[PDB]
C-alpha cells in the first residue's frame, strides 16, 4: 500500500503517496519541512488504510538532532489518536556517525524481522550523508565516501523489498526524489525530478 | 529499551552477507 502525508494535493504529486518497497528521498534546506514532513509520515503510517496508514510502527534514526518526541504527540493528538500509544510505536536510535549509521540498519532489520500485532512499515533516515560529508574531507577521500553512502543506500533498498517497508530520508543539496522550498509564510511548496503546496499545520503536513 | 534476539539478528547478518554500538528505544525511552 501507500503511506499518505495528509496534504492531499502531496499525496497526488506522489500518485497516492509515499510508496513501501521504495526509497523517497526529500531535498531542501532547515524549514523546508523535511523534518516535519517525517514525524508526520512516522504518526500516518500507524492509522488504518481508511485513514491513509498502514496499521504499522515506524523506526526514526537521527543524524542531525532533529527529533521531537513533543511534536508527535501533538500530531497525534490533534489526529485523533491516543498519543501515548503512537509514541510506543515509534522506535528511535541516534546515529553518532557514519559506521553506527550503517549497524543500526542490521538493528532495524532484526527488529523488523520480529515485528512481523503491529509490524515495522516505514524507516526514516534523517539525515542520510550528513555524517558522510562530516567524517570524510576532500578530493582524496571522497572514493571511500561515494562507495560507504552507494553501500548505505544498497542495504536500505534491501530492507524496503525484503520487509515491504517505505524508506523515507531527506537529503541537502535508484531513490523517488522530491524537492522542498519554502512560501507565503508556513507555506511549502514540492517540486519531483508538476508542483505541489503544502501546509505545516498541528495536525502536521496538509494543503 | 528495545532489543532483539540473538537468533533474529544472525538472521539480518545472513541478508546483509553480501555487503557494541547502541541500538534503538521507543519515542518514550523504553
Ligand atoms: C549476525 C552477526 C553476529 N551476531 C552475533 C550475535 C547474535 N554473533 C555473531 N557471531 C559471528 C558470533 C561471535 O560473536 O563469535 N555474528
Amino acid at each position: 500500500g501507500r503511506i499518505s502525508t495528509g496534504s492531499k494535493s502531496l499525496d497526488k504529486l506522489l500518485g497516492g503517496g509515499i510508496e513501501t518497497q521504495a526509497i523517497t528521498e526529500v531535498f531542501g534546506e532547515f524549514g523546508s519541512g523535511k523534518t516535519q514532513l517525517a514525524h508526520t509520515l512516522a504518526v500516518m503510517v500507524q492509522l488504518p488504510p481508511e485513514e491513509g496508514g498502514l496499521n504499522g510502527s515506524a523506526m526514526y534514526i537521527d543524524t542531525e538532532n532533529t527529533f521531537r518526541p513533543e511534536r508527535l504527540r501533538e500530531i497525534a493528538q490533534n489526529r485523533g489518536l491516543d498519543p501515548d500509544e503512537v509514541l510506543d510505536n515509534v522506535a528511535y536510535a541516534r546515529a553518532f556517525n557514519s559506521n553506527h549509521q550503517m549497524q543500526l540498519l542490521y538493528q532495524a532489520s532484526a527488529m523488523m524481522v520480529e515485528s512481523l500485532d503491529r509490524p515495522y512499515k516505514l524507516l526514516i533516515v534523517d539525515s542520510l550523508t550528513s555524517h558522510f560529508r562530516s567524517e570524510y574531507i576532500g578530493r582524496g577521500a571522497l572514493a571511500e565516501r561515494q562507495q560507504k553512502l552507494a553501500r548505505f543506500l544498497r542495504m536500505l533498498h534491501r530492507l524496503a523489498n525484503e520487509f515491504d517497508i517505505a524508506v523515507f530520508v531527506t537529503n541537502q543539496v535508484a531513490t523517488l526524489r522530491v524537492y522542498l522550498r519554502k512560501g507565503k509564510g508556513g507555506k511549502r511548496i514540492a517540486r519531483l525530478i508538476g508542483e505541489a503546496v503544502f501546509s505545516i499545520t498541528e495536525k502536521g503536513i496538509e494543503d | 529499551k528495545l532489543n532483539v534476539s540473538c537468533e533474529a539478528l544472525q538472521k539480518a547478518c545472513k541478508l546483509f552477507s553480501d555487503i557494541a554500538f547502541s541500538g534503538f528505544s521507543t519515542a518514550s525511552g523504553k
